[PDB]
């Protein structure tokens, strides 16, 4: 089982 | 029961492993059972049946803290997320 957490880029 | 092998990935939006994120794993009572910083690898965990939460306390520069992720491991080893 995989759990994937994404760090979104800060606003441009 | 036995421990279920959980693989955790902290990634950027491009799907690449991201280092520099300070992470917590908490049990159903909110107690921190594991603490670490991401280093560009998948992080392994072995959990008995219960409810847990991955929580990001600090993101590396240029990135936003992700929403915490709550999941459950049942007696048959199945993993259910939000």
């Amino acid at each position: 089982a995989h759990i994937v957490m994404v760090d979104a880029y800060k606003p441009t | 029961d036995s421990a279920t092998h959980i693989k955790f990935s902290k990634r950027d939006e491009d799907g690449k492993e991201l280092a520099g994120a300070t992470m917590e794993l908490r049990d159903s009572s909110g107690k921190t059972i594991s603490t670490w910083i991401s280093d560009g690898q998948v992080k392994d965990f072995y959990l008995y049946p219960g409810k847990y939460t991955f929580v990001e306390t600090a993101a590396p520069d240029g990135y936003e803290v992700a929403t915490a992720i709550t999941f459950t491991v049942n007696e048959q080893g199945q993993v259910t997320v939000n």
